[PDB]
Parts: structure tokens; C-alpha cells; sequence
């Protein structure tokens, strides 16, 4: 079932959210553009997460979800066990975010089937960071992780450059970085990573607007180029010029805003 | 490649027009005429090494040759004389080019930055020497920036420079692989004499003919901070 950009009366969320419990055969739910709802979201989190199915891909997105849905969620998270990919990003939780995060993360400790988790942004989530990595090393089959929408510092690398150390993967396909906050100092902290994930597909490490040295110029492309796929990744808010596009490599697809 | 020997050192005046440098570096001082002819016989050796490779129509199958051949010796370029064999050199034969122990390269067109800002390799040790700037333009600066970040060590001398003054610490902010700085007879600002205080991996430090005397917690005062300074 897909529902995009469809237009809700802020009631029907309750009604569907009764009628979705008898769908027992249900795998598949996308929730996509939401509009401005509130009060009705947290009924498809309280209806389903529970008298358990077979839902393989819970991904809503941009859906308004309150940091209550997100506990609601985590004390359910007994159930649904074979569920492979969570979502619910993309999304600001405007309170006590945080703490419905680590309610959750303390938990999916039934959750074998874990892949491509993608976080709920909070202000401020990254003081958390180092939560995830308690339970993110447990995990051998995060072949994609995605944590956006955030302004993320330089110590904050540091602390996933410590993630990154690491006892191996050697699955890692996909990582989403949205913005940062890094300075010219690295970044390159980190650099040297990609020897372990040898296999990526794509990233971002996007921002807003950023002008790094030329000495970070040739690292990327003396970097990216020993990688098996780098399969079209972007460095949207980075400030390269033509010179610099010049000497970053053949890359399928380039991306700078 | 089996001879180290020099041998005769008469004559050989022929390569690098530069011979006293044209008012540079190894001036009235330190001169050692046996010393710079050496220099220009082993730098126009290995320019014979490059001619050679060039028309051996080998560009990677005599690559191991030239390996042993190279390693160990200096090139000198001239950046308002960069010839094409030099790209080619530096973009066909890697591992060979990689293993000279030094490059000099003597001024600042965009070819020098493009024969250096490649993403091959970084070369181990460049010796980068400044000498008629009267200016220092900005486009300049962010040139010599992407020259020498493409090294692990960074040799650098300033010679009687006049646009550096005020923009000294400018320059020198753009790279930490800078080890050895030498400035001849160029002004400097209390700034940029602040900036050369504060840069405490240095090995090497010359200042020549500074006339300011009264230089406020500079050079004069203390220069304590450079603890791995040798000479």
C-alpha cells in the first residue's frame, strides 16, 4: 500500500488505522509527503506494531511524528519481529525526541532483521550519537545507515571515526550524512575509512555551504577512485570550482548543489 | 643507471642558463662552484633519463629500469619553462618520477599548478623558491596553496621579495608541511613575524639582513617556541 502526497481530513488516519489491522497479509507501507496532520498519525503507530503480521518496510516519511509515536513504537517494539527496514526520518521530533530515541534504542534487542535503519532528527540527537554505536556494533548487516538533517560538529566525526574503527562489516553499501558542520580541518579526520568499505555504493556528506583546501581536494579524489562502485555519490553545498572538478575522478555522476 | 661516479667536472656550463641563478639563491655566500656545477650535471643527468624515456616508445614496459634509475636524484623545473616530456613524465611513468628525493621548483602560470595539482601522488620533499614579487596577487596565493599541499615536506625560500610583507603569514597559513623557511632580505610585519613564532615544526629557520631591531615578542625576543629547530 502507497499512499504520496494524498490529502488526509485529519479523522481518516483513525479510521484506516482500524481497517489496516484485519490487512494480516500486508508487507509493504510507504506514507509519503504528509501533510500537516498531528493528531492521527500516532493511531497507525498505537493500530499496527502490535496483533503482529508480516510488515517487512515501514517507511514514513515528512509524516509528522510526535516523539509519543516514536515511545509508542518502542514499547512495541517486541513485536513485528522479520521487520527489515524502519524509517520514520525525515522527520522533526519537536519534543522529547531524545528521549523516545533512546527509549528505542536501548531496545530491538528481538529485531534480528535490522537493515538501512534511518534516524528521527532531534535537537539535539547527536549528544546521543555514541547511544547508537552501543547497539549499531551489534548489528552486522547495516549495509545502509542515515543520520539527517542535523548540523554535525567535528567531534561528532570523531565519535563515528571511533564507529568507523572498526570491527568490520565488510557489507557497508550506503551512508547518508544531510548537512554537517565540519571544518577545513577535517573531514580528512576521518579520511581513510574507505579502506573498510571498500564495496560503497553512495554517500552525500553534504552541507550548506563549504570551501575546502585544496589539500582535501586531492585526498577525495585519490580516495574515492580505490573504491569497487561509487555508484553516482553527491557532495551537494561543496564549493568546487573547475579546477577542482577537473582533478576530482570520473565519477558516474557528480553532484556539487 | 650502474654509474654513481661523477667523474669530470670541467666545463658542463651548457644546461640551465641560470648558472649563478640569476641573482638568487647560492649568491656571494655558501658558493662552491664545485657544488652548483655538480647540481647542474646531475640535473641535466636526469633530464637525459627523461629524453631517453621519451623516445624509447616504452612509456610503462621499461618502467622497473627507470625506477632504479631515477631513484635518488634531484629535478630542477623552471616554472616559466615547464616542457610538455615533463607531463608526460610525471603522468606515464609513476613510481619513478615518485622517486626522486627532491624537486625544485624556481619562480606564476597555471601550467605549474597543473603539473603539480594532479592525483597520482604526493611528492616527498619540494623545494619551492620565490624570487621577483614585487606583488602578491590573490589568484597567486591560492595557486601556490595547491602546489604545495602535493608534497609530504615542504622546503621554502623567500628572496628579496617585497609584495610578501603583510602577507607573509598568508601564504605560510595554507600549509603545515612546511618544515624549512628561509626569507633573504624581505620585510615582514609584526604579524607575519608572530605567524613564524607559531609554526612549532620547524626544523630549519634563516633570516638574512632584517634591520627592525625593536620586534616585540619575535625572533628577537624569544624564539623558544621552536623547540625542534636544528639550524
Amino acid at each position: 500500500l502507497i499512499m504520496d502526497n494524498i490529502k488526509m481530513n485529519e479523522e481518516d488516519a483513525i479510521k484506516l488505522a482500524e481497517g489496516l489491522k484485519n490487512l494480516k497479509k500486508m508487507c509493504l507501507f510507504h506514507l509519503t509527503h504528509l501533510s500537516d496532520i498531528g493528531e492521527g498519525m500516532d493511531y497507525i503507530v498505537k493500530s499496527l506494531s502490535s496483533e503482529p503480521c508480516d510488515l517487512e518496510e515501514i517507511q514514513l516519511v515528512s509524516c509528522c511524528l510526535s516523539a509519543n509515536a516514536v515511545k509508542i513504537l518502542a514499547q512495541n517494539l517486541h513485536n513485528l519481529v522479520k521487520l527489515s527496514i524502519l524509517d520514520l526520518s525525515e522527520n522533526y521530533l519537536e519534543k522529547d525526541g531524545n528521549e523516545a530515541l533512546h527509549e528505542l534504542i536501548d531496545r530491538m534487542n528481538v529485531l534480528e532483521q535490522l537493515t538501512a535503519l534511518m534516524l528521527p532528527w532531534g535537537c539535539d540527537v547527536q549528544g546521543s550519537l555514541s547511544s547508537l554505536l552501543k547497539h549499531l556494533e551489534e548489528v552486522p548487516q547495516l549495509v545502509k545507515l542515515g543520520l539527517k538533517n542535523w548540523r554535525l560538529t567535528d567531534t561528532e566525526i570523531r565519535i563515528l571515526g571511533a564507529f568507523f574503527g572498526k570491527n568490520p562489516l565488510k557489507n557497508f553499501q550506503q551512508l547518508n550524512l544531510a548537512g554537517n558542520r565540519v571544518s577545513s580541518d577535517g573531514w580528512l579526520a576521518f579520511m581513510g575509512v574507505f579502506e573498510n568499505l571498500k564495496q560503497l555504493v553512495f554517500f552525500d556528506f553534504s552541507t550548506k555551504e563549504f570551501l575546502p583546501d585544496p589539500a582535501l581536494v586531492r585526498k577525495l579524489s585519490q580516495v574515492l577512485s580505490k573504491l569497487t562502485f561509487l555508484q553516482e555519490a553527491r557532495l551537494v553545498g561543496w564549493q568546487f570550482d573547475d579546477d577542482d572538478l577537473s582533478v576530482i575522478t570520473g565519477a558516474f555522476k557528480l553532484v556539487t548543489a | 643507471a650502474a654509474v654513481y661516479q661523477h667523474g669530470c667536472l670541467l666545463g658542463l656550463s651548457i644546461a640551465k642558463r641560470p648558472l649563478w641563478r640569476q641573482e638568487s639563491l647560492q649568491s656571494v655566500k655558501n658558493t662552491t662552484e664545485q657544488e652548483i656545477l655538480k647540481a647542474i650535471n646531475i640535473n641535466s643527468f636526469v633530464e637525459c633519463g627523461i629524453h631517453l624515456y621519451q623516445e624509447s616508445t616504452s612509456k610503462s614496459a621499461l618502467s622497473q629500469e627507470f625506477e632504479a634509475f631515477f631513484q635518488g636524484k634531484s629535478l630542477y623545473i623552471n616554472s616559466g619553462n615547464i616542457p610538455d616530456y615533463l607531463f608526460d613524465f610525471f603522468e606515464h611513468l609513476p613510481n619513478c618520477a615518485s622517486a626522486l628525493d627532491f624537486i625544485k621548483l624556481d619562480f606564476i602560470p597555471s601550467r605549474a599548478v597543473s603539473l603539480f595539482f594532479n592525483w597520482k601522488q604526493e611528492f616527498r620533499t619540494l623545494e619551492v623558491t620565490l624570487r621577483d614579487f614585487s606583488k602578491l596577487n590573490k589568484q597567486d596565493i591560492r595557486y601556490l596553496g595547491k602546489i604545495f599541499s602535493s608534497a609530504t615536506s615542504l622546503r621554502l625560500q623567500i628572496k628579496r621579495c617585497a609584495g610578501v610583507a603583510g602577507s607573509l603569514s598568508l601564504v605560510l597559513s595554507t600549509c603545515k608541511n612546511i618544515y624549512s623557511l628561509m626569507v633573504e632580505a624581505s620585510p615582514l610585519t609584526i604579524e607575519d613575524e608572530r605567524h613564524i613564532t607559531s609554526v612549532t615544526n620547524l626544523k630549519t629557520l634563516s633570516i638574512h639582513d632584517l634591520q627592525n631591531q625593536r620586534l616585540p615578542g619575535g625572533l628577537t625576543d624569544s624564539l623558544g617556541n621552536l623547540k625542534n629547530l636544528t639550524k
